[PDB]
């Protein structure tokens, strides 16, 4: 029955629900899987066979077809010729840096004719194509459906979502990147133009080899005043849409104007179509409209015949692909084509408005699935045009060519590692025109850096760019993109991440939909005539115009019907119905963002108590989210779908009898917490925030330390960091037990006192209880992994051994005596800066060593070391390194506020304020962060972490629960002996007198960041020189130096001290010392130990002087003369 | 990832109280009964078993390095 | 000042708001709507700090 | 500034055979009574009085920009309808 | 004019040349070529 | 004044254009393609409404009535069929001048009236 | 929020305070607001500095 007020528990069962069956990484999963399975498929053989002949005769030629199908793919395989081969476990292959990759088969015919009439066919089952790269947790992965016992026993963590690829032993998330929509038509108004309106729809056939061609449909911005034009694929200029008509085959105007303005009784339409009609009164046949576009195409052939076929070529293929490429689509291109032309005209008029270019309804995914097909089909083209290219030069002789030798397995496999590895989304010769940021090496810092990596969007527009609007957080975000959770470098609003319940769409086969639809009543463009159509609606499937029905409403019932059922159209299909505009689109693509909703009748959910008790019994029942999706309970609405849509926040506030309101609802959300990522929903009392510090928090949530993964020990990787003690919030989100963060949470919960104790605090700083952090608070231990590879030349052998003084030649004053004669350190020594690990040397043609040494300052103990093999069989060590990092001040802690800050002090326990009881804060903030930063929810969650570690409970921190309050939390605390508002009477440390105010004080769960003080300190005093220019070199780790900018330099000059300022950019950077004539101001040949100083040219030899110069200048100076520029500096 | 030897804040040791506690757990008593029950009368104390995970055992399910 | 937006809001339906001088029929209806608030947040925050 | 834009409300164009055959029952041009193609623009009241304009300056503006090459016959600022003429001179 | 090594430096065994040197020895193949052939052919074709 | 509206030739299916017949003095539509007259019954060529006066009823549409979307008020009632509920909603058009005005629609479907208050 | 709705919670006025939490409606609407002076934060300094 109807369930009242048990919905704070219903909802986030069924939330629970949810996230049991989809996991956190379903988007990359299912885009993944359903590439391997169809994508992949349809490319390998919607590809054309090649037919070759001889070089057209060879006394005074006989071709074949060499066409393949059905592709096979096998689970990953690894060993070469050295034994049977084996699969490769998703650790091994991180361990020894393979690509954890599946080889994919093909089998091929190739039928081949000659002569007297005789066809031959021979077929090559398994026909090998190259390795594809495999996403892990995936369906055709060796971790699919592994239990947790099973996944423990291949030293794989049961908690690690997937949803990566492993490449070089190295994870890599393919980042989902945003586009425009395909196959709809927008209508835009550009500011300063020719034009004033234009309309434009890139179009995409169902992943076809041709990219998005976009067509603009455009109207002149002012005699005659308002041409309408149509700049066209492959034609240099714009071209007047009536022409584009009559070259379609519409010699009459009374057609073309019908597919145009659909109502003739409009005369205001045909005011404004007559000046493109009176345009075109020259062209009165098909013909000649063709020599028009062919005169115009980018290609203008010679002849007239030559315009004709190109241009009909170009409307054939070219423009409005979508709509159908066949013998006679000429009527449904016209149909079309007509509509965006009324759509460009129902925007000039104002009868619509112009679409929004940031409407996420507009815009697309490119999620794994179809970043790897977009770069697969290029490869396998590729592939083609080389297998052709072999085929030619053997049947150029005429003798035999072998299809094994032909197929070059190097190429896919190649190009998906490198495109993956690097990131440069295509081919690696358009290194710079290839759009980079996809396939970013995966964060492995903290799990909920992980989930926020691998639940990610990416806006490829250009940055630092001062065009904000892009960057704007659009209404049209709720619930499928958080609102907090963003970079706050030059990607604000660029780079966001993924909301919980936020789901993409995969896409399917739109013909399912379409012969469902074309049995009802409508009428397909072809059968009717455009008299009744202007009374009817617009039906259009995947953005083409499919047909037109007389009834809107009761297939609207009926659409809605089938999804909730699933019988024919599946869930992720939208069906949307706008009303005041006479269109009802039907989108079944991939990339469209959804989320679930439930579905509310009159004015009641569909959700009952029955659907709670049932599925809270799961395990036994298996009543899981999809059983409730089949009851017809909830829906999946993208952004389209949720502008026609009428939704309520909560079913018991916002459905009951009252002031109406609406009274008209049509879904509910299941809790609208879920409109938060990942690491946003980790924030306690979020709305309690300035939505700055939400967003900070956010981002300071993938730089806390703690265990970010289960198997760290198993798991070689550099920059790992890993906390002693982690432990779950004392108060916490209904959210977080769905992110697995009481689990792998990354944080301590602290006693904080917020007071101004000592003055160590006050610029948004922190002390630290010195006794605490002896006891382990915050304690963690910091990984580092370090790995080398012997080999490269025909005698120069790299091997590791110990390098030995009088054997090899060059050496560091460092100890070799820590090696083992193998030439590796064994765990557990202790190792410091400028310490030798890897003890490598190559033979010099007696030898010299290419050792490893340890970074300067690290100071830590080798934990293990590995030795294995790479994939060329060359000995390969990976070494990892032990160093924990007891918090000292200066390093970066943080809370779930946006409060960040360095430890400033460090008291101990007797310096320490403390209560009534021996209780004293482990850490102490200054007051004045709260009141700019009005982080009211950092206070609620010090209130109820008290309240909670008082009564035993954990606490709870749902965003929008409206169940607790600080009233409510205040009163629970005054019946556990505190005062009801948090504050106590600390005693001072030092004097003993109590404090005359009394302190805030009580739990809350502080962070600890990455950013060490120790991994930032550094210093020079002469140390390593550049090599083109002898300045310091640059970076922490080469003992590099201060820049002293631009700025400074201004700094310096507004102080008015020159003699520093040269001494900063002369002295301390590069003093040097050239010789220039004093004839002309070149530089000359000075031999110092002879004391010979001439310059060539001028033949004096005698007067010659020197000047001091920085290296920087000298380098300028012999590069402009390398210019044939001549600066002559005369000392006179 | 394993309890605490000592309180962060107080220092009264909490690492012999986590067995017991998931003992009293595996009862009738709730997590405020079984804290009073161990001798946890601050609430500095109270989190340190209140707040723990014992990711240790986790840890154990995966074979160790040698044998 | 909720009921006074309200009201504000019928006088525009029912076309009983006369446009300000220099300003169109919507700006004018956002300036009372936004001095309406403005002025409710002025009297809350005094309220405050009284 | 102010252009004719601002003050008219529609313009509309006709072809009457004679300009003493008024095809629009407008009594004003019968009494003040060479092109059959005239041209017909409706001002308001609004903004004509909002401006201070009279039909004597409009006229005038017209006659000064193109000279002689048209003549304009404008409605009394009596009627409730604001109406000027336009032909083109031969 | 060609730049000194200072200008142009190359590193030993990454020995790898500079951009700017890959560019002048493209440069010297082109003119010597050039030159060879402006003697010995002198197509007045392949020179232009 | 009106709105002038474009029709065709019945030969060939192309715009008329206007033309003077100098002898009659008469107004005649001219087909450029071929040489087909017809004598035209409006007498106006061109009309441009700069004031856009224009009645917002006649582009509003009937099945907007079921948009859930939509406000419903009971206080309004329809005027042919008195029914009680009516959904109203603003001009939704851009350069609407200055309009803030209501427009109403009937639900109690095959009514559709429309009007505004 | 019904359509055409220009009410002081249909545009983005907060009637309650950081103690009393937001709505999620307030909630998504002040995260908007304060998205727009992080991304002028950014966006300013590549002109200033300039």
């Amino acid at each position: 029955e109807i369930t009242p007020d048990l919905w704070q528990e219903a909802c986030w069962i069924v939330i629970s629900s949810y996230f049991d069956e989809k996991g956190l990484v379903r988007q990359q999963l299912d885009s993944f899987d359903e590439f391997i399975q169809m994508s992949v498929q349809r490319i390998v053989e919607d590809a054309p066979p090649i037919d070759l002949q001889a070089e057209a005769q060879h006394a005074s030629p006989p071709r074949y077809l060499l066409k393949f199908e059905q592709i096979y793919l096998s689970k990953p395989t690894h060993w070469e010729r050295d034994g049977a081969p084996s699969p490769m476990m998703p650790n091994e292959a991180r361990l020894r840096n393979l690509t954890y990759s599946a080889p994919l088969y093909v089998d091929i015919t190739k039928t081949v004719i000659k002569e007297g009439e005789e066809q031959l066919q021979t077929q090559h089952q398994k026909t090998f194509i190259g390795k594809i790269p495999i996403m892990l947790r995936s369906t055709y992965c060796l971790l699919n459906g592994l239990t947790d016992r099973d996944l423990c026993e291949l030293n794989e963590c049961p908690l690690d979502p997937g949803g990566y690829f492993i490449i070089n032993g190295s994870e890599k998330v393919l980042i989902a990147q945003e586009k425009m929509a395909t196959n709809t038509v927008y209508v835009f108004a550009k500011k300063d133009s020719k034009y004033a309106y234009t309309g434009e729809c890139r179009s995409c056939l169902e992943n076809s080899s041709r990219p998005t061609s976009t067509i603009w449909v455009s109207m002149l911005a002012r005699a005659i005043g308002q041409r309408i034009v149509a700049t066209l694929p492959y034609i240099k200029q714009e071209v007047p849409i009536i022409i584009v008509f009559r070259a379609l085959g519409f010699v009459s105007d009374r057609d073309i104007l019908e597919h145009i303005i659909y109502d003739f009784e409009d005369p205001e339409m045909m005011e404004m179509v007559k000046p493109s009609l009176d345009e075109a009164f020259v062209i009165q046949e098909q013909n000649v409209a063709l020599n028009f576009i062919g005169s115009r195409g980018a290609k203008p052939g010679v002849t007239k015949e030559k315009r004709i076929k190109y241009a009909k070529e170009v409307l054939q293929k070219e423009m409005l692909p979508h709509v159908g490429v066949s013998d006679f689509c000429e009527t449904k291109k016209a149909y079309f084509l007509g509509y965006m032309v009324h759509r460009l005209l129902l925007a000039a008029l104002g009868r619509r408005e112009l679409d929004d270019r940031d409407h996420y309804g507009n815009k697309r995914l490119d999620l794994a699935g179809p970043l790897l097909a977009f770069l697969f089909r290029g490869m396998f083209k590729n592939l083609l045009k080389e297998v052709r290219i072999y085929a030619q030069k053997f049947i150029d002789r005429g003798k035999d060519f072998n299809l094994e030798l032909a197929i070059k397995t190097r190429i896919i496999s190649d190009g998906l590692k490198y495109s993956l590895a690097t990131g440069n989304w295509g081919d690696q010769k358009k290194a710079h025109q290839a759009r980079a940021g996809v396939s970013q090496v995966l964060n492995r810092l903290t799990f909920a850096s992980t989930l926020s990596h691998l639940r990610r969007l990416n806006s490829p527009i250009g940055r630092d760019g001062k065009l904000a609007k892009p960057r704007q957080l659009h209404n049209t975000l709720w619930g499928m993109v958080c609102p907090a959770e963003t970079p706050e470098g030059h990607a604000v609003g660029l780079v966001k991440n993924l909301a919980l319940m936020a789901y993409i769409s995969v896409g399917s086969q739109p013909s399912p939909i379409l012969e469902f639809l074309e049995e009802w009543s409508m009428e397909n463009l072809e059968e009717i005539s455009p008299a009744a159509i202007a009374d009817a609606t617009k039906i259009f499937v995947n953005g083409c115009w499919v047909g037109i029905h007389k009834d809107p409403e009761q297939l609207m019932n009926t659409l809605r019907k089938l999804r909730r059922q699933m019988d024919i159209i599946v869930s992720e299909v939208s069906m949307i119905r706008d009303i005041r505009e006479r269109e009802i689109r039907i989108y079944t693509d991939a990339g469209r963002i959804c989320r679930p909703l439930l579905i509310v009748e009159k004015q009641k959910l569909l959700l009952k108590k029955r659907h709670i008790d049932q599925l809270k019994e799961r395990e036994y029942n298996n009543y899981s989210w999809q059983d409730l999706v089949a009851s017809g309970v909830v829906e999946y609405i993208d952004t389209l779908e949720e502008e026609t849509v009428m939704l309520a926040m909560t079913p018991d506030d916002l459905q009951e009898k009252e002031v109406a309101y609406c009274s008209t609802y049509t879904h509910c959300e299941i809790h609208p917490s879920m409109i938060l990522g990942v690491c946003a929903s980790i924030i306690p009392f979020p709305d309690h925030n300035q939505s700055p510090r939400n967003t900070y928090q956010s981002a300071m949530g993938k730089q806390a330390m703690g265990v970010y993964i289960t198997n760290f020990h198993v798991r070689m990787d550099t920059l790992a960091h890993v906390l002693y003690y982690p432990q779950k919030p004392l108060v916490t989100t209904r959210s977080m037990e769905y992110l697995r963060f009481r689990e792998l949470p990354a944080g301590i919960n602290s006693i904080v006192a917020i007071a101004s104790y000592t003055g160590y605090n006050q610029e948004d700083s922190v002390i630290m209880n010195r006794s605490a952090v002896d006891r382990g608070f915050f304690r963690s231990v910091f990984y580092r992994s370090y790995k080398e590879q012997e080999s490269k030349g025909f005698d120069q052998e790299e091997v590791f051994e110990k390098p030995t003084r009088e054997t090899c030649q060059g050496m560091r004053h460092a100890i070799y005596d820590k090696l083992d004669d193998d030439g590796l350190i064994a765990p557990g020594v202790r190792v410091s800066g400028d310490d030798v690990i890897i003890g490598k040397t190559v033979t010099l043609p007696t030898k010299r060593d290419c050792s490893t040494f340890l970074r300067t300052s690290e100071t830590g103990i080798v934990d293990q070391v590995m030795v294995t093999l790479n994939q060329e069989g060359y000995k390969f060590c990976k070494i990892r390194v032990r160093s924990v990092r007891i918090p000292q001040i200066g390093d970066k802690f943080a809370s779930r506020h946006g409060q960040k800050g360095t430890c400033g002090i460090q008291y101990r326990q007797e310096d320490m304020p403390f209560t009534c009881e021996g209780i004293t804060p482990d850490i102490i903030i200054n007051p004045h962060a709260i009141p700019s930063r009005m982080t009211i929810g950092h206070l609620i969650e010090c209130l109820q972490g008290k309240v909670s570690a008082n009564k035993g409970e954990i606490g709870d921190a749902t965003p929008f629960n409206d169940a607790v309050n600080v009233q409510k939390i205040s009163n629970l605390l005054s019946d556990y002996g505190y005062h009801l508002r948090g504050n106590e009477v600390l005693y001072n440390g030092f004097t003993g007198r109590k404090i005359t105010s009394q302190i805030f004080i009580g739990p809350t769960y502080y962070q600890r960041l990455k950013h060490m003080v120790d991994d930032k300190i550094h210093s020079r005093a002469r140390g390593p020189i550049q090599i083109l220019n002898r300045q310091p070199m640059e970076g922490r780790s080469r003992d590099g130096g201060l820049r002293f900018g631009e700025m400074e330099r201004d700094c310096q000059i507004a102080h008015g001290a020159a003699q520093f300022l040269r001494e900063r950019l002369f002295e301390a950077s590069d003093p040097y010392q050239v010789h220039v004539c004093n004839l002309c101001g070149i530089m000359a040949i000075a031999n110092t130990r002879t004391h010979t100083y001439e310059c060539r040219g001028c033949r004096n030899k005698t007067q010659i002087s020197l000047v001091r110069m920085p290296y920087a200048c000298k380098l300028l100076f012999q590069e402009l003369m390398s210019m044939s520029i001549a600066p002559r500096m005369m000392s006179v | 990832m394993i309890i605490p030897v000592r309180c962060f804040t107080c220092g009264k040791i909490v690492g012999n109280k986590w067995e017991a506690y998931l003992g009293l757990l595996q009862a009738e008593y709730t997590e405020g009964d079984a804290l009073d029950a161990l001798g946890l009368k601050r609430y500095c104390c109270r989190r340190m078993l209140l707040a723990h995970v014992d990711l240790i055992e986790k840890l154990l399910n995966y074979a160790p390095l040698e044998k | 000042a909720k009921q006074d937006v309200i009201e504000v809001i019928e006088k525009a339906h029912n076309n009983e708001l006369e446009p300000t001088p220099g300003n169109t029929l919507r700006q004018t209806f956002e300036n009372q709507v936004n001095r309406i608030l403005n002025d409710a947040r002025d009297k809350t925050g005094s309220s405050a700090q009284k | 500034h102010t252009t004719l834009r601002k003050v008219t409300a529609n313009t509309a164009i006709y072809y009457d055979p004679n300009p003493q055959s008024t095809v629009v029952a407008e009594d004003q041009e019968w009494v003040n009574v060479i092109s059959p193609w005239l041209l017909r623009v409706e001002l308001d009241r609004k903004h004509m009085t909002d401006r201070k304009l009279t039909m004597e300056q409009i006229a005038e503006k017209i006659n000064a920009g193109f000279g002689d090459d048209l003549n304009c016959i404008f409605n009394d600022d009596n009627a409730e309808k604001l109406v000027l003429r336009i032909r083109i001179m031969n | 004019p060609v730049p000194p090594l200072s200008v142009r430096p190359a590193v030993v065994m990454q020995r790898n040349q500079d951009d700017l040197t890959h560019k002048l020895a493209d440069i010297v193949k082109i003119n010597n070529q050039l030159r060879r052939n402006e003697q010995n052919g002198a197509a007045a074709h392949v020179i232009a | 004044p009106g709105f002038v509206g474009i029709r065709f030739c019945q030969e060939c299916n192309n715009m008329l254009y206007p033309k003077e017949d100098k002898e009659n003095r008469i107004l005649l539509y001219a087909c450029r393609n071929c040489d087909y007259q017809q004598e035209a019954d409006n007498s106006c060529i061109y009309v441009n409404k700069i004031t856009h006066e224009v009645d917002e009823l006649t582009q509003i549409i009937a099945d907007v009535s079921q948009d859930p979307t939509l406000p419903r008020t009971e206080d309004h009632p329809c005027q042919k069929c008195g029914h009680k509920e009516a959904v109203f909603f603003q001009s939704h058009s851009a350069r609407a001048e200055d309009a803030m005005r209501l427009y109403y629609v009937c639900t109690a479907p095959h009514c559709g009236h429309r009007w505004t208050e | 929020f019904i359509k055409d709705d220009y009410g002081p919670e249909s545009r983005g006025f907060v009637e309650n305070s950081y103690l009393a939490g937001l709505t999620p409606t307030e909630f998504f609407f002040h995260a908007m607001g304060g998205r727009e002076g992080l991304i002028d934060t950014a966006v300013k300094t590549a002109e200033t500095g300039y």
